[PDB]
């Protein structure tokens, strides 16, 4: 049993989103000839305990970006057109950590830790603005640096195992409702929940009682909480995970999972199963035979794939092909995609998860001629 | 006997004994002892006429170097024995007007001891020349860092097959003198350390410099070792030559005023001669430097390293100055006008190859506040920049604040005093050099010979660029100081723009200033302006550089002098220009197609001719915009001389010929190439086939340029050339995208399309390999390749040659070299975080190639490469330890000192990872990710492939930033290992550990910041 604060290990460069703007780094705002153009950083995700840091050159040796405001991470700003300097608690954020560690001789670093504790989408700006400077009649560049918090979709198991008291949330379970000294946890779909325990085994949350690990690899030890995600696909309601003696179990409700997708599988031993299950050696090999997935949904919590064999070209769903390759999220333009491998003995099944809600209109292929576009409208 | 010898001290001037029995009347062979106090680094040169022999008797042949001398136990031994660590012994073959001779040349090193070398001149046997060059005792023992490697512990002439690289380290102080020596078989790397080192770390203290620090980091550009360039190149092209193109050379030892002795580009015979080098440090240093030079064989491919970090090690005692604020200044990049394309391009690119003209203005005259000190604080000084990057056929005009109606002062002319009276001939291994002598004491050096095998000038033309700069009583200053853009300074090296950039012609622009509005001869420091026109044909990527700065107080102080840098590049854009060079008919670069004393030059539409030519030598003074308009009937073309053309009509070339642009302007004193554009159709109404538009040159030469009939009916067909349609193939598996575009660019079938695009868009951790021909081939004797440097340069906006690194930070590039069938492969992969959307085209061209088959002519076509490259999202989680590449990676430190620092990372699978440090540290182990310090067999040396053998790996040691990137991508593996690899310096060591664990990732982000650019 260990505290949970040195649990998530000790490896460095965790921050992710790093919105850099400094001379040496390559996204400058410098006046130059070889670029002319604005550069943006938009981010919208679901943030669980992540930070982002703003590297930022500071006023000294001469005033070189306007920041505005000049307390970012402590004063944000709202939209454009009623520009005031708002103060970091009133958006609604909760739980947050702010470091202006400005102690590195080189860079105001501004870094911002969140909670997803919010009933609302929380989103903010932070300008960098270099257009006072005039070189050779060719003006510096702005930086419009925006962070849209969103709200976790599925819903929060949060109980109660320690002495302070924090009601951030409405409280579920606490000792009390410790019932026969078990724990029976019944999540939907990719929830994470939330033991305040501040003594926790150094190898649990990670087996199975009954059969294999009902696991993710977002599993989060706080220096106070103990949050770890479920996937979002599973096998069958035959798995479990376990810590602890407050035993606490925690197992799937695992229902009757639909995955769009073309399956053109040739084993009938396949555990998934999708919408269409159409052939592909079955017709010739000399027609241009196309599949095509149409998806239009308001909240997006959908999970496509595949199921035929042979070679799938290209890496999907890494990299998919123009409507010639490019990034799923580039077009899709949407955050927390969740992608499963699956190394089975015949058929090639590859599936994805999107959670949401697109932006614009993507229309990417797969090709197995057989072809599989699928198709996501901005509606 | 003292009283029977001829006793005369050796002729002491510039640092430089001469004992010279050719032609002075006091050491005359009519009786000789010329006694030499040979003080630390002083040239020993000893003049003599053709021999009567030599005792150490030397015949001249290639492979016959070996100068003896005789030691103090009167046994005839090697000078490089006697003398511990000699450096320059050559042996040369002088004419002086006429009288022919021979003479010994060799410099002095540091010894602890005292020796003395006889050099005995005999007859046919008496003896005549008693050459006593006494060296007493100059260095202490603690003032003499030395590593050997032909002996002690360091020697590599017993070296195995396992270890071979003995590693020396050995500290200096303030007022050291230093060396390396190498065994027999192993020149010296880079050519002439240590005026040439390897750098690897600099730590530059304000209070050691005495003067303004005039020195050019480049891309912070510290250099390679041997060790890391053999492993990517060719197979029969490893000579030294080639090794030390592949490893970056710098020279911050000369402008840190070290007294560096060595031999330049001129060096000896290394498989029968230890070559050595010597550097003295100054008396005030209190800094920190790093360096690298090395004893290195290209046949064994054994290296010896003798890596000096300096005796201070503390980055605390440094005095950092904040007296300098760096400030930028852009260059102006403006369409090309010429007096009346002004409005033109004003009127046209508001309602939007003249094009590959643009003119550039860096502005330092108007612009002087960025050289001016602020009011705010008197203390605080100013440095500027200015980065220029321009290709061929362009016009640059440099600007900088002058004095008005300034004076240069005609003391450089009155020390030139170039004349025939002095000229003497050397040659050595049948290589031919021209030398002066100083009219003083009759005093000549052949460090002037190695100084301008090196600097490209003269000595006395140094010592007066060194006394003009210094002796500034003006209030601006420049560097160099005297004929500005005439003069200018390429990778830290004085030497002459014309010289070096071959065919550059001064352009004329407006005096600033002055309210005539003519143009007229303009030159830096007098009318504060000066304009050149880059040549058409550009051999390789150059980059020279200019100061321009202005100090408040008349001196040149520091504490108060402004400086102004200007960086131009010029890239290599390589295409068939035309013309009649006359100096390759008397190395020398020739940019012409010498159709071979009558010369005739086909005129072609959209092309240039040039004409090297004297510039009032020439009889017509406007030769290309006259015209000896004369029937090819009139001259015979056998028996014909340049007096005729004295009989021959004088019209303009701007009557005949529809808007040719004859670009010659011979009245400056140094113009020695002349050029004409021609236009874009000829017309057969103006031009008759044996009309011709004559020129001579020099009442001796002439040059016809008419026109085929043939060669006008080839222009005629050419009606469709479309566009390709993804043609270039994709392994979409693999993801290699393969372009065989081979057989549209071969002119031996009959072609529909001239001109072909094929587009690519790609993504990261992809593949690009493209086949394509030689100049070895049939039907490609003429093709060209555009821009000519692909491993470096790419075309951005279609026309200009820029660094991949700039827009790509990371490219894998690499060219093969296929022998077999003489064909090249490029293969380039993207680095794993691409910052933002690139697009570049590659073009390959054989058009120039001519196919006649059967009387019937056929020409090649055009294929150029379209290369769009996404928006790579996807960061790499590793560690970086460079500090630049914080975009790539996670954890970004910059490179500060006695960071001995551990990364920790854990993969698993389907997910990225790497490293990247800098290119000069010590990678540990050799080839890092490839096999890997496993840390679960307790760390050591496991291939990657062995423990995992679906892995994907790449390297590259070395871009044109100078930083080594590594990545490896685990698909589908489930071992469980752990591995680690130590990027250890003299300074600082750096560590990364990558665990692998399939079952468990990093905790992700789960999205990336997405950069996006608007307009």
């Amino acid at each position: 049993f260990c505290k949970p604060s040195s649990l998530n290990s000790e490896i460095s460069g965790f921050i992710g989103y790093k919105c850099n703007f400094s001379n040496e780094g390559v996204h400058n705002l410098k006046p130059d000839m070889r670029e002319r153009r604005s550069i943006f950083c938009t981010i919208h995700s679901y943030f669980i305990y992540d930070k982002i840091r703003l590297i930022i050159p500071k006023k000294s040796s001469s005033p070189e970006f306007k920041i505005l405001p000049e307390k970012c991470f402590q004063k944000v700003y709202t939209d454009y057109e009623n520009r005031v300097e708002t103060d970091i608690s009133e958006l609604g954020l909760i739980e947050y950590e702010i470091e202006e560690n400005d102690t590195n001789p080189n860079y105001n670093e501004r870094t911002i830790t969140i909670s997803p504790f919010s009933p609302k989408d929380i989103e903010f700006f932070c300008f960098c603005d270099n257009t006072e400077k005039v070189i050779s009649s060719i003006e510096g560049r702005s930086a419009m640096v925006h962070v849209r918090v969103l709200k976790y979709p599925h819903n929060i198991l949060f109980t109660n195992l320690t002495n302070d008291l924090f009601t951030y949330l409405p409280k579920t379970y606490n000792e009390s409702n410790f019932v026969s000294n078990v724990l029976e946890v019944e999540l939907n779909d990719g929830e994470l929940f939330v033991l305040a325990c501040e003594l926790i085994n150094k190898k649990c949350f990670q087996e199975g009682k009954e059969k294999a690990l009902y696991k993710s690899n977002k599993i989060i030890y706080h220096k106070n909480l103990t949050i770890f995600k479920a996937p979002f696909y599973v096998t069958s309601k035959d798995v479990n995970t376990e810590c602890t003696n407050y035993k606490i179990v925690l197992k799937p409700k695992y229902e009757k999972k639909v995955i769009h997708g073309c399956n053109f599988s040739s084993n009938v031993s396949s555990k998934h199963t999708f919408t269409d299950s159409l052939d592909i050696s079955l017709v010739d090999d000399s027609a241009h035979i196309s599949c095509n997935v149409h998806l239009s949904e308001p909240k997006y919590n959908h999970l496509v794939g595949l199921n035929c064999p042979g070679d799938i070209i290209p890496d999907c769903f890494f990299q998919v092909y123009q409507p010639n390759i490019v990034y799923l999220d580039s077009q899709i333009n949407i955050g927390d995609i969740e992608y499963y491998e699956d190394a089975e003995g015949d058929d090639k099944i590859k599936l994805f998860g999107i959670v949401g809600s697109i932006p614009k209109t993507t229309s990417f292929t797969c090709i197995c001629s057989a072809y599989m576009t699928v198709t996501i409208d901005s509606a | 006997e003292e009283e029977d010898f001829k006793t005369a001290q050796g002729i002491k001037h510039n640092n430089v004994h001469l004992c010279n029995f050719f032609d002075n009347p006091e050491l005359t062979f009519d009786n000789v002892l010329c006694k030499i106090d040979a003080e630390l680094f002083s040239e020993v040169i000893i003049q003599l006429p053709i021999f009567f022999s030599l005792k150490p008797s030397l015949v001249f042949d290639d492979n016959n170097n070996d100068i003896k001398v005789i030691g103090k136990e009167k046994n005839e031994v090697s000078i490089s024995l006697a003398l511990k660590g000699v450096y320059g012994n050559r042996i040369f073959t002088f004419d002086k007007n006429g009288k022919k001779g021979e003479g010994i040349s060799f410099f002095i090193p540091p010894i602890k001891q005292d020796t003395d070398l006889k050099f005995i001149i005999n007859e046919t046997i008496k003896q005549r020349g008693l050459i006593y060059i006494f060296v007493r005792k100059n260095v202490s023992e603690n003032s003499f860092k030395l590593c050997d490697f032909t002996t002690g512990s360091t020697s590599l002439m017993e070296l195995n097959s396992q270890v071979k690289e003995k590693k020396c380290t050995v500290k200096i102080k303030k007022g050291d003198i230093f060396g390396l020596k190498c065994p027999k078989g192993f020149a010296i790397f880079p050519q002439a350390c240590f005026s040439n080192v390897l750098l690897e770390y600099y730590k530059s203290d304000y209070e050691d410099s005495e003067h303004i620090n005039y020195y050019i980091h480049k891309d912070k550009k510290y250099n390679l070792k041997p060790k890391d360039v053999i492993e990517l190149m060719d197979e029969n092209f490893r000579e030294l030559q080639n090794i030390q193109q592949y490893t970056g050379i710098s020279n911050i030892t000369d402008v840190l005023h070290f007294k560096n002795f060595n031999l330049g580009n001129l060096p000896l015979n290394f498989k029968n001669h230890y070559s050595t080098a010597y550097a003295k440090v100054p008396d005030t240093f209190n800094s920190i430097i790093n360096f690298s030079c090395n004893c290195y064989n290209p046949e064994k491919h054994v290296y010896g390293t003798m890596q000096v970090e300096s005796d201070n090690r503390n980055f605390d005692n440094i005095k950092k100055n904040e007296n300098v604020i760096k400030n930028f200044l852009l260059p102006n990049i403006e369409k090309y006008a010429l007096l009346l394309d002004d409005e033109e391009r004003q009127k046209k690119i508001k309602q939007q190859i003249l094009y590959d003209s643009n003119e550039h203005i860096c502005d330092y005259e108007k612009n002087e506040s960025l050289i001016s000190t602020l009011p705010n604080d008197t203390k605080k000084i100013q440095k500027s920049i200015c980065k220029i990057n321009a290709k061929a056929l362009d016009v640059v005009t440099i600007k900088c604040p002058h004095t008005k109606n300034f004076t240069p002062k005609d003391y450089f002319p009155n020390s030139s005093l170039i004349t025939n009276d002095k000229k003497i001939v050397i040659t050595f291994d049948k290589k031919n050099f021209v030398t002066y002598i100083d009219p003083t004491k009759k005093t000549f050096s052949l460090k002037d010979i190695y100084i301008q095998s090196f600097y490209g000038v003269s000595l006395d033309h140094l010592n007066q660029i060194k006394k003009i700069h210094e002796e500034w009583d003006d209030v601006h200053l420049f560097y160099p100081p005297h004929n500005v853009l005439h003069n200018v300074v390429l990778n830290n090296h004085i030497v002459n723009l014309s010289s070096a950039l071959e065919g550059v012609l001064f352009m004329k622009s407006k005096v600033t200033g002055d309210e005539t509005a003519t143009k007229k001869n303009t030159t830096l420091p007098t009318d504060g302006v000066s304009s050149i026109l880059i040549p058409p044909y550009v051999k390789e990527d150059i980059t020279f550089h200019l100061f321009c700065g202005k100090s408040t107080t008349k001196k040149p102080n520091k504490k108060n002098t402004s400086l102004a840098l200007i960086h131009i590049h010029i890239s290599s854009n390589r295409n068939i220009i035309h013309g009649c060079d006359f100096l390759y008919l008397e190395n020398s670069y020739s940019i012409f197609t010498h159709n071979k004393l009558i010369c005739d030059i086909s005129l072609i539409p959209k092309t240039v001719i040039g004409i090297k030519c004297p510039n009032k030598k020439l009889n017509p003074q406007t030769c290309f915009d006259e015209v000896y308009y004369v029937k090819q009937e009139d001259v015979p073309s056998k028996t014909i001389t340049a007096d005729k053309y004295n009989t021959f009509s004088k019209d303009k070339i701007g009557n005949i010929l529809k808007n040719a642009i004859s670009i010659n302007n011979p009245d400056e004193k140094d113009n020695t190439y002349t050029y004409l554009i021609l236009p874009e159709k000829f017309e057969e109404e103006l031009i008759d086939t044996k009309k011709v538009l004559a020129c001579t040159c020099d009442n001796k030469y002439i040059i016809h340029m008419k026109i085929e009939k043939s060669t006008m009916d080839k222009i005629k067909i050419d009606e469709k050339k479309t566009i390709g349609k993804d043609i270039c193939k994709y392994d979409v598996t693999t993801k290699v995208a393969t372009c065989e575009i081979i057989d549209t660019i071969d002119s031996s079938v009959l072609k529909e399309h001239h001109t072909v695009h094929y587009s690519i868009t790609l993504s990261r951790w992809d593949k690009l390999i493209i086949k394509y021909p030689t100049n070895e081939k049939t039907h490609f004797e003429n093709f060209f390749v555009n821009p000519f440097n692909l491993k470096d340069k790419v075309l951005y906006n279609y026309n200009k040659p820029i660094n991949i690194e700039h827009i790509l930070p990371g490219a894998i590039t690499t060219d093969i070299y296929d022998t077999r069938t003489k064909i090249k492969q490029y293969i380039l992969r993207i680095p794993p975080y691409v910052h933002k959307d690139i697009h570049f085209s590659l073009e390959f061209n054989n058009s120039l190639s001519l196919t006649k088959q059967n009387q019937n002519i056929i020409y090649g076509n055009v294929a150029k490469i379209f290369i769009h490259i996404n928006q790579g999202y996807k960061e790499i989680h590793g560690c970086d330890f460079t500090g630049k590449y914080s975009h790539l990676f996670t954890y970004s430190k910059k490179p500060l000192p006695n960071d001995d620092d551990i990364c920790n990372v854990t993969i698993g699978n389907n997910t990225f990872s790497g490293f990247a440090c800098l290119s000069h540290f010590e990678l540990k182990p050799n080839n890092c990710f490839s096999s890997v310090y496993d840390y679960n067999e307790a760390n050591k040396v496991k291939k990657l492939f062995d423990l995992s053998t679906k892995v994907e790996l790449d390297h590259i040691k070395q871009n044109t930033s100078g930083y080594t990137l590594s990545y490896i991508i685990f698909n589908k593996e489930s071992t469980k290992l752990k591995f680690s690899c130590t990027c250890s310096s003299n300074y600082s060591n750096y560590t990364i550990r990558i665990t692998f664990d399939p079952n468990y990732i990093i905790p992700e982000p789960q999205s990336r910041a997405i950069i996006k650019y608007v307009d």
